[PDB]
């Protein structure tokens, strides 16, 4: 019964801005902490060994220190190396179990324009009874991508999910797709099926619309 | 000079029997304390099980200490034990030592996948670029983690993004791969997308063109 | 053992074989005090079969212990604000030893194939950390001095008896007294009679 | 008999005639996490007498400060919880006893 949770879930930041992340304990711990930088492909690397000396082989720039219940970690001159997952293990004195939800950290792309794309489904998925809308993003940021679905000019709501990729190593770009699963049967019952983006580079939101039949 | 390697790792069913392997190059394993960490995909690393200098372990309060563990000096190596396997054991292993309740040197990781269900093959769907453009493929119904995706086998690699799986409310995974690709050449250039995993030995090539109306 | 409570956070007994009910009338041969400070999140770990970090290494409890352990908080005499460096704990060795010993050596340790020949060098750290104790810690860190108590039945002729002697005399009246274990009834009179001191 | 029980607890008299039975409930009565459902008594004023049952939950007061029925200084509770678990040993066992 640990029960830490890392907050914020998410931060943006860039080459010489300010970023930080707080995780705090919800009962007393000593002095004692570390941070680990989680990325994917890859197995995660240490920080610091001891409340304030870091690793032999790690930047001198890293900061973080803390002697109560709350504990934080900054960067002093960020590089686009060090984007990946943090997590803080402090101590536990019988075990060493502690640990956080975690949070991943982004660079941005000067608040590029979303690519909206419709992809109407297949008709081999359509012969085994299952209809999946995908409406993509790509080339935008931040994350504020809103997927808002328009089915008949009807709101709907608990039909489809998100997944977000990790940001490129060349451009640092975001890729959001959000697949709109339904019956076979629910599918012909409407004809307009489209999806809106509003987004910080847009001026206006941009809807794409694409029919069921309809040229 | 120092690395750690993992080997043993695969598909398994439940209830089964396996060994896992862990060498230390340069490092006594009979001396120093090793920990093990598991990672399910969708959370975070989670501590494992420890090894004390003899005789006594302690291992999760979830758990009800079905890893047991056996070291021999002689092979400078560590063994352990499966037993009793649940859905909720599919998770990545990372061999990992430690001192004064913190970890340094961590391996490149092993892989154990308990599959309650069976294997299956993948769905492809083509998803067609409505009159730059965009097009990709779609990949549904297929289990377990991981499948790869590639175009043109491998030769289209500008603006290609694999979206990261899913879980359906069903069990099943999802995934989609799209790819950025000016109007120019939609005509003129066939684009395959390659769809293929070890799990189900199925390989499907897909070919995405656009077409009138629907 | 009657100047039992003093504290008010005094924590409880816990004993371990003996029961603190018949302490009193049972004697004991010799009593071993054994005192060292401990964390206060691993209070239990001071028990027979139990292992740990310290359990193990430092100070081993066997199965055939008898005795008693107390505890209590001390947080405002062995801290400080700028930290403490005096008490020194051991971490790394080979394996655990038999329990009643104490362990002077504080050689480097061999963790590696390559012998380190007392360089703090890679694959050999220093076994021996401090305590690091802030003021400021919670309910779970603060220094708690412990003491160890244990006893020998059987061993030896015994001294350490509890206080069984009624504390009050007669005189001109028949009681049954009980004089170092021989009982009897009778009236206690002044003799005239000259005794020899043995 | 002299203990914990045998002075407190439960007394069997010199002119008792009876059995007494004994079986391992360690594979039914234990628990995981611990089995606190069974309790007993380490204080009392006076020795309790035998075929008697003590129900009472007042708190035992050593010195002269009333415990105003909490517990505190020279005042402790009575009642104890048992350490039953399937991983100890005998000393952790429950055991089911009839007389
Ligand atoms: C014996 O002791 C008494 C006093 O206790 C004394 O008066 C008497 O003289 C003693 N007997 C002899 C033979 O000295
Ligand atoms: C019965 O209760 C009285 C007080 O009413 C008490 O003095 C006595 O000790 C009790 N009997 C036993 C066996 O404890």
């Amino acid at each position: 019964d640990i029960q830490m949770t890392q907050s914020p879930s998410s931060v943006s930041a860039s080459v010489g801005d300010r970023v930080t992340i707080t995780c705090r304990a919800s009962q007393g711990i000593g002095s004692w902490l570390a941070w680990y930088q989680q990325k994917p492909g890859k197995a995660p690397q240490l920080l610091i060994y001891a409340a304030s000396t870091l690793q032999s082989g790690v930047p001198p720039r890293f900061s973080g220190s803390g002697s109560g219940t709350d504990f934080t970690l900054t960067i002093t001159s960020l590089q686009p190396e060090d984007f990946a997952s943090y997590y803080c293990q402090q101590a536990n004195s019988v075990l060493a179990l502690t640990f956080g939800g975690g949070t991943k950290v982004e660079i941005k792309r000067t608040v590029a324009a979303p690519s909206v794309f419709i992809f109407p489904p297949s008709d081999e998925q359509l012969k085994s009874g299952t209809a999946s809308v995908v409406c993509l993003l790509n080339n935008f940021y931040p994350r504020e991508a809103k997927v808002q679905w328009k089915v008949d000019n009807a709101l709907q709501s608990g039909n489809s999910q998100e997944s977000v990729t990790e940001q490129d190593s060349k451009d640092s770009t975001y890729s959001l797709s959000s697949t709109l699963t339904l019956s076979k049967a629910d599918y012909e019952k409407h004809k307009v099926y489209a999806c809106e983006v509003t987004h910080q580079g847009l001026s206006s939101p941009v809807t794409k619309s694409f029919n069921r039949g309809e040229c | 000079e120092v690395q750690l390697v993992e080997s043993g790792g695969g598909l398994i069913q439940p209830g089964g029997s396996l060994r896992l392997s862990c060498a230390a190059s340069g490092l006594t394993v009979s001396s120093n304390y090793m920990h093990w960490v598991r990672q399910a995909p969708g959370k975070g690393l989670e501590w494992v099980s420890v090894l004390y200098a003899g005789g006594s372990a302690f291992y999760a309060d979830s758990v009800k200490g079905r890893f047991t563990i056996s070291r021999n000096n002689s092979k400078n190596t560590l063994y352990l034990q499966m037993n009793s396997l649940r859905a909720e054991d599919t998770a990545i292993y990372y061999c990992a030592r430690g001192l004064g309740d913190y970890l340094d040197s961590w391996g490149q990781g092993t892989l154990v996948t308990v599959s309650s269900a069976s294997t299956k093959g993948p769905s492809v769907f083509p998803l067609a670029p409505s009159s730059t453009a965009a097009l990709g493929c779609l990949v549904k119904d297929y289990f377990p983690e991981p499948v790869t995706v590639s175009w043109n086998s491998g030769a289209l690699t500008s603006g290609v993004h694999t979206f990261p799986a899913v879980l359906q409310s069903s069990g099943l995974y999802s995934l989609s791969s799209v790819v950025t690709v000016p109007s120019s050449s939609l005509g003129t250039q066939t684009y395959i997308c390659n769809v293929n995993h070890k799990p189900s030995n199925t390989k499907v090539d897909k070919k995405v063109e656009p077409k009138s109306c629907d | 053992y009657s100047v039992l409570y003093n504290l008010a956070p005094f924590f409880t007994f816990k004993c371990y074989g003996v029961s603190p009910t018949k302490l009193n009338d049972l004697c004991f041969t010799n009593v071993y005090a054994d005192s060292f400070v401990i964390r206060g999140d691993e209070v239990r770990q001071i028990a027979p079969g139990q292992t740990g970090n310290i359990a193990d290494y430092n100070y081993k409890l066997p199965d055939d212990f008898t005795g008693c352990v107390i505890a209590w908080n001390s947080n405002k005499l062995d801290s400080k604000v700028s930290g403490n460096y005096n008490y020194l704990y051991r971490l790394f060795r080979k394996s655990n030893l038999k329990p009643f010993e104490r362990d002077i050596s504080t050689e480097i340790y061999q963790a590696g194939n390559k012998p380190c020949n007392g360089v703090a060098g890679f694959n050999c750290y220093f076994p021996l950390r401090s305590y690091s104790f802030r003021p400021t810690y919670g309910v779970g860190h603060q220094p708690y001095r412990v003491v160890v108590l244990s006893f020998e039945l059987l061993h030896a002729p015994a001294t350490v008896c509890g206080p069984k002697k009624s504390t009050n005399l007669v005189k001109n009246k028949c009681v049954n007294f009980n004089f170092n274990g021989l009982k009897g009834t009778g009236v206690l009179t002044e003799s005239n009679k000259k005794f020899l001191p043995f």
